[PDB]
């Protein structure tokens, strides 16, 4: 809870998470700014959804307790918005939130919640530009895995026949266009059924919720 | 195909999972819709349907503020006597000093005493009515104060009246009782009961219609009784109203010390009235007009603490209870309206639940007195047979779920050792089990509630509820015209204030203990018991009415075609009356003139010739374009609720709803208003029955209009996104000019090739290039304060040319610019240059933003080359509004100061304006202020968080045009609106001169 | 709102209102919406004819007032429309965003005449009159036309 | 329904409410409308009425006696409407 | 930024719509350095302001 | 219509319900005193 309090209120602030000590408060971290005050107690809502009484006063690492006894593993609401919004405008043409993980476990070893923590450390640090090199963005990846090491404590050919599946997948593609068959209708049409279920399951939900089973019975 | 499937096989890709799936769901969907459609054909539509949820914590709205409809209360009863709206004989002056009364503050006091004491008794005979009766109020409120607030009906007591007219015309009326006055002798009149009640089973004359401010004086004083109403009651008889006991052979009849304890009761409460400070109160069933809302009435002039539901939920309906709450609302006294379906076992659980639940979960932490579920449908010519969804649905709210209910806060109550507080539970009983015709299955549940009689003894929450079966009589409300006739017989029929009171008698102290000791039954049904065959008799004096009215009216239509026969239809044709019907005459409504000799009295004789008229600003015109149409409408709208027809008029003139028309119409010659749509004529008496429904839906704070905005729609609000082309893009066709406009941006990203042909290029973009991809997003802010729907500066005359070349904030400016002329009496602003130099008149209007709508063509439509003017930048500007108007109308030389300032411009344009003319800059300018609302205007008011969310203020039962509410406990941010308005100003003396109206003094 | 109401009722306070007198006010916000600019204008106009027709409007949607509000004992916040038996001066404020401050007090025409000689007044109640003829006359043109 | 009093009246009950009172109803009321369907104005069905002496004397009836004392109404019923020639009320206040 | 820089969805602060305004300019002088409860009157003038 | 009393009298009985649920406690607890001192009378058997 405290480096997801703290990506998000540097985020917000647009300061590195070193110029901001979890030791202060929230209205010493605004200055004045109200609107600022108003939005990372908005954002900080969406994220944890349990609203200390007051957000503005309890400073943030006293904030970090009340928030890690009813969060865990969450990536939360905001921050994943916040994460899938720096994957979009700053990663390299192709480089995708799915793509970035395989990377740091491939090579930097990183399950699951570990690569969490590798991502909301690249938030803060976000680059003003968006990244040309695929290298390049493996490079940005590298150096924010370890400013998540020391900062958590730790220390660090079926290719061939995917180059060719693509083509027959594009082989196909191509010939479905000149047979005008929609290959994704099946897809739709299933889709839509699943939703009037969820829609008259529900209904029945309530009259039984209303008239109870043995009644309904 | 072939090579398709071959290829597929090789991806290993299922062609056809894609119907498979769909195949399967397709099936569970007619298996769920089978057992709605089971459950439908077993419950009915009625049942399934009206048995849907309908309460929500966040639709509830509590009354609070007692502290401030009291001055209100009193500030109104005392411009209303001095208008003489209220004589000193009128029982409302009475009325409402009880209310006044009833919240006594230090501070209600200061304020009587401010304005009692600054009347001048000489102004009028009003004016002294208004200085006494205050004088007498301030001393009661002064003698009330630190006093229980109390229940006191002192309405006028009615009884049923039918008359039948000589030609068979059947009218229904509610006249005074003869020899009943006050409740005090309406609780005598009880007591002494009628002939018809025959074996067993005091003059304090009031100051009352004649001299209210005698009466008012009398309010304020305990009235001592010997002579207790109980001991007039006959030997061998029975009161009207009484209470029963139940013999140890099990029947209920009448026992005389309990209708006496209960009938001294009622007495004592005629008198002094009873308090019910302290006390919680759920009622259901206390719509308008019905026995309910004038219990609640009741309890709120006590001081209680009320929970009211209702099932249609409205402004309408809120609106009422607000109303309601500021006259009875009684110090400490407090009202929650929730919405609320007693059908629903989930509406029952989830009430009484926010009920019980602490104020910081979300709840109101009470905890029940009483519980008063009236809460009923009407189920009507519906027999044996007919029983059915209805009738079953309606056995549920009348019976079943009232179990449920009181079984809920027995929970409730024994969840928290709540052992010594009851709920007293009012049941509502009948006297008539199936006597009547086709109830439905009303009887059955009346009749089942009785079971609590005993259920409270032989079960086990005889400490948290206590029964009070209450047998309602007869009673009149909005089948009546037998009511005089039934109570021909020795029975009393009641009006609804008069059970009301009834009903608030078992709630008083006295009767409440009787019940906590075993379950009270309340006989409240007027000796009807009595009168035997009570289906026949009742349906025959309705048959004897029914027939002497269509004999008499059928008589008279025929002697009156006899007449038409025997005497020509030519001589009674000249007999019948002309009817005139009333057109609109708008008014452009000046000042009013008094004589000087009235005018002198106002200000100070010392006056005359003190103040240099060239430094007094005077305002000499105004107008305004807004969401309620110009300031003649708005006005009317703001001032009094609904349009004359002068309104109306206008409106549908305004909003283009009818068009003026001269000539012939299909033949024969008009001259008038005509549906502008059909070409049909129309008639003035006519405007609001065919317009003002859809004008009311389509002006003042409503849903954003996207039609009124180049299609701005919050839900669907359209941005661009960028991502990069992950592989080459199939070329497209493009102009040489174009295509090199591409390859310029994008270069080693793109390929453009001339097609040797045609002479134009093909434009392929590569991977790596820059792609904008359209996405929508939804927003919260979904309500405006809009111009009526259908203005359009076209009407108000101005050329199509304007129109184009002007940014619409322009076009509000230039149509008030001349509105305000035209209230000034200024019909050619030339005119100003027959009394003043070109140099002197000016122009200090200003704007906010304004231009809005051409910033975004200059920023947005310019960015995507859509083609846009090549002077919107002119347009942006917030100083060409007044260029426009000076360029268009005015033609002056004079000052030409414009104000910035944000939601504020238009009184710091006065400012500014005020000055110029002191400066001797100008005589006379133009000041007011103008702003457009649009798409990217309203989103960053969101995102500053300062309008209201539109999405809360739906989850809260706000309608849109609720959503404006100033200094109230919910205010939730603002609501934003569009338009202009300006005023004229000048040197009084040239005012003075020119003659024009004065509206006032800046 | 409550900014508002407590420079306000200070304003009072420190001038000497009378106790017991409050100012009543009124907010028309509530029927027209917000236009930024336009604001002050439109509460100008309903000053005016709040002047000349004595009628003070109700705020309409004022459900609950603010219990906050109830220590300004020198504002009055009525929901019901009072037809009065006569306004003498109100007060427009508005306050805008970037301490955009501003008041304005506007007196009852009928004050203007006390300083002006008799026969003065009687010409001028003349020319006002003829004017009214021919602009109703105007207006009921441009209307139709 | 045993052992369940007011507070326990829920999903069980109502549905015996319905067997034991609505249902009853709508049972009499389907023969009256198929005797009138036909003319059947001289043969009358008679309809004993299973009723309680014992309306909520005892414990947790569930919504028993509620049942038991609304069929009372038909006592009335039988005067005030329009079924007579085809049903006709004879109730017995089944003992112990 | 308000009217473009939002078009794209690139980041963009939550009051561009304060700093915007032609009077908010003369505000942030009061409420950096002056501190005045003065007058605060704001001219459009365009070329001549 | 005809209404039929086949109640055999419990309508005088006063009090029905407590004297039923007297009846009741008296049969029970004099069912289990007699049971409950007989199993320990008959330990005190095996024991002695």
């Amino acid at each position: 809870a405290s480096l997801l309090l703290h990506v998000l209120v540097a985020h917000k602030l647009k300061k590195s998470l070193d110029s901001i000590p979890m030791s202060k408060t929230i209205k010493d971290l605004v200055g004045g700014k109200s609107t600022v005050q108003n939005e990372i107690l908005g954002d900080l809502g969406k994220e944890f959804g349990t609203t200390p009484e007051k957000p503005e006063e309890t400073p943030l690492e006293e904030l970090a307790e009340t928030f890690q006894d009813t969060f865990s593993g969450a990536l939360g609401k905001q921050s994943s918005s916040l994460l899938s919004r720096l994957i979009s405008s700053k990663m390299p043409g192709g480089f995708t939130i799915t793509v970035a993980r395989k990377y740091l476990q491939t090579r930097w070893g990183l399950p699951s919640g570990r690569q969490d923590g590798v991502l909301l450390v690249a938030l803060s640090n976000e680059p003003a530009a968006r990244l040309g090199s695929e290298a390049d963005a493996k490079a940005f990846l590298d150096s924010m895995a370890q400013k998540y090491a020391s900062i958590v404590g730790v220390d660090l050919l079926e290719e061939i026949t995917k180059d060719h599946k693509v083509l027959a997948r594009q082989q196909l593609q191509v010939l479905a266009r000149y047979l005008k068959m929609d290959l994704d209708n099946g897809e739709r049409k299933f889709l839509k059924e699943k939703d009037t279920v969820a829609e008259l399951q529900a209904q029945l939900d309530y009259l039984n919720a209303e008239l109870g089973e043995f009644f309904v019975n | 195909r072939q090579q398709l499937q071959v290829l597929a096989r090789y991806l290993k890709m299922d062609l056809d999972n894609g119907e498979r799936k769909f195949l399967k769901e397709k099936d569970t969907v007619a298996e769920l819709q089978a057992q709605l459609d089971y459950l439908n054909a077993e419950l009915g539509e009625f049942f399934v349907n009206g048995v849907a949820t309908s309460f929500s914590r966040k639709k509830a709205r509590t009354f609070d503020s007692s502290w401030n409809w009291a001055k209100q209360s009193l500030l109104s009863l005392y411009f209303e006597i001095i208008h003489g709206v209220l004589k000193n004989v009128d029982r409302e002056v009475v009325s409402e000093a009880i209310n006044i009364m009833n919240r006594s503050n230090d501070a209600l006091i200061k304020f009587m005493e401010y304005h009692i004491s600054n009347t001048d008794e000489t102004k009028g005979e009003n004016y002294q009515l208004v200085k006494t009766l205050g004088e007498q109020l301030i001393e009661n409120c002064k003698q009330v104060l630190d006093v229980d607030p109390v229940y006191k009906d002192v309405a006028k007591p009615t009884g049923p009246k039918t008359a039948i007219d000589k030609n068979g015309n059947i009218t229904y009326s509610e006249e005074p009782r003869e020899k009943v006055r006050k409740l005090s002798q309406y609780v005598q009149e009880m007591a002494l009961g009628g002939p018809i009640t025959k074996e067993s089973q005091m003059d304090v004359e009031d100051a009352l219609d004649k001299d209210s401010t005698k009466e008012v004086a009398s309010l304020p004083n305990k009235s001592t009784i010997s002579k207790t109403v109980s001991s007039t009651i006959p030997r061998e008889t029975i009161p009207f109203l009484h209470l029963r006991k139940k013999t140890p052979a099990g029947d209920w009849k009448y026992d005389r010390q309990l209708s006496s304890l209960f009938l001294d009761g009622l007495e004592k409460a005629a008198f002094n009235g009873v308090t019910f400070k302290d006390k919680y109160v759920l009622i259901t069933g206390a719509g308008k007009g019905s026995i309910g809302a004038e219990v609640l009435q009741g309890l709120l002039q006590g001081g209680a603490k009320v929970v009211v539901t209702t099932s249609r939920f409205s402004k309408q309906v809120t609106d009422y209870y607000q109303s309601i709450y500021a006259k009875y609302g009684a110090k400490g006294s407090t009202l929650i309206v929730v919405p609320f379906n007693q059908g629903s076992k989930q509406d029952v659980e989830a009430l009484i639940e926010f009920i019980y639940d602490t104020e910081k979960n979300g709840g109101l932490g009470w905890d029940l007195d009483a519980i008063i579920p009236f809460a009923a449908i009407p189920e009507q010519g519906i027999e044996l047979e007919h029983i059915d969804s209805k009738s079953e649905f309606a056995h549920r709210i009348m019976l079943t779920n009232i179990l449920r209910m009181m079984g809920c806060v027995k929970k409730q109550k024994s969840a928290r050792g709540i052992e010594t507080r009851p709920a007293q539970v009012i049941l509502p009983m009948s006297p008539n089990h199936g006597t009547f015709g086709g109830d439905g299955m009303y009887s059955e549940s009346k009749l089942s509630l009785e079971t609590l009689f005993n259920r409270w003894h032989s079960e086990s929450w005889a400490n948290q509820l206590t029964v009070c079966g209450a047998i309602i009589g007869w009673t009149r409300g909005t089948n009546n015209i037998i009511a005089e006739g039934i109570e021909k017989m020795g029975v009393r029929t009641f009006s609804q204030k008069e059970m009301a009171f009834n009903l608030l008698g078992l709630l008083t102290p006295e009767v409440v203990e009787l019940c906590q000791k075993s379950p009270v039954m309340a006989d409240l049904n007027g000796g009807l018991q009595f009168v035997p065959e009570l289906k026949e008799f009742t349906a025959k004096l309705r048959k004897e009415l029914v027939e002497t009215s269509e004999v008499r009216k059928a008589v008279s239509i025929e002697t009156a075609l006899e007449h038409k026969v025997v005497n020509g239809n030519s001589a009674d044709a000249a007999y019948a009356q002309v009817e005139i019907q009333p057109r609109a005459n708008i008014q452009l409504d000046f000042p009013e003139l008094k004589p000087y000799k009235q005018v002198k009295q106002i200000a100070p004789a010392e006056l005359e010739g003190l103040l240099d008229l060239e430094r007094v600003i005077v305002v000499t015109g105004f107008a305004e374009v807004g969401p309620w149409g110009s300031a003649r409408t708005r006005w009317e709208m703001e001032a009094f609720g609904e349009f004359s027809l002068e309104g109306c008029v206008e409106m549908a003139w305004i909003m283009g709803f009818i068009s003026y028309h001269n000539g012939n119409l299909k033949g024969r010659p008009y001259t008038g208003w005509v549906d502008s749509k059909t070409k049909e004529p129309v008639d003035d008496k006519d405007v609001k029955a065919k317009y003002e429904t859809s004008i009311l839906e389509h002006s003042g704070i409503r849903l954003i209009e996207p039609e009124l905005f180049n299609g701005y729609n919050p839900e669907k609000k359209e941005m661009i996104q960028e991502v990069i082309v992950e592989e080459d893009l199939e070329p497209f066709e493009a102009s040489k000019e174009t295509a090199e406009q591409f390859k310029h941006q994008h270069g080693d990203k793109v390929d453009i090739f001339e097609i040797p042909e045609t002479g134009e290029y093909s434009v392929k973009l590569l991977k790596g290039a820059t792609l904008y991809i359209p996405k929508a997003l939804r927003f919260d802010r979904l309500v405006a304060g809009q111009i009526p729907t259908g203005w359009n500066a076209k009407t108000y005359g101005i050329s199509d040319d304007i129109i184009s070349q002007v940014d619409p904030i322009t076009l509000f400016v230039l149509v008030s610019v001349v509105e305000a002329f035209i209230a000034s009496g200024i019909t050619d602003p030339y005119e100003m240059y027959k009394y003043v130099h070109v140099s002197e008149v000016g122009n200090c209007s200003g704007s906010g933003m304004g231009g809005v709508s051409a910033l975004r063509g200059m920023f947005k439509d310019r960015f995507k080359d859509e083609p846009v003017q090549n002077d919107i930048l002119q347009e942006s500007f917030i100083n060409t509004m007044s260029a426009w108007v000076n360029m268009l109308l005015i033609s002056s030389s004079g000052p030409i100061k414009t104000p910035v300032g944000a939601c504020a411009t238009s009184v710091e344009s006065v400012d500014i304006g005020v000055e110029t003319i002191l400066s001797g800059k100008a005589r006379i300018c133009i000041v007011g202020g103008y702003d457009d609302f649009q798409e990217e205007g309203s989103f960053e008011f969101g995102n500053m968080k300062a309008t209201s969310n539109t999405l809360e203020e739906f989850e809260h039962g706000r309608t849109p045009a609720e959503m404006s509410r100033p200094a109230t406990t919910t205010r939730n941010g603002f609501m934003e609106a569009q338009g202009a308005g300006i005023q004229i100003i000048m040197q009084a003396d040239l005012a003075l001169k020119m003659g024009v109206p004065i509206y006032g003094i800046v | 709102d409550k900014n508002e109401s407590a420079t306000i009722n200070e304003m009072m306070k420190h001038l000497g209102r009378s106790e017991g007198n409050p100012v009543i006010g009124v907010f028309q916000k509530f029927l027209t919406g917000h236009p930024k600019g336009a604001a002050g204008a439109w509460m100008m106009n309903g000053a005016l004819q709040i002047l000349n027709s004595g009628i003070i409007p109700g705020n309409r949607n004022a459900d609950n007032v603010d219990k906050i509000l109830e220590q300004f004992e020198y504002v009055l916040y009525p929901s019901k429309t009072l037809k009065t038996d006569g306004v003498r001066a109100v007060s427009i404020t508005s306050f805008g965003f970037g301490q955009k401050g501003g008041q304005a007090i506007v007196v009852h025409p009928d004050y203007l005449y006390g300083a002006i000689t008799e026969d003065r007044y009687n010409e001028y109640v003349a020319k006002v009159s003829a004017r009214e003829k021919s602009a109703y006359k105007f207006f009921h043109n441009g209307m139709i036309y």
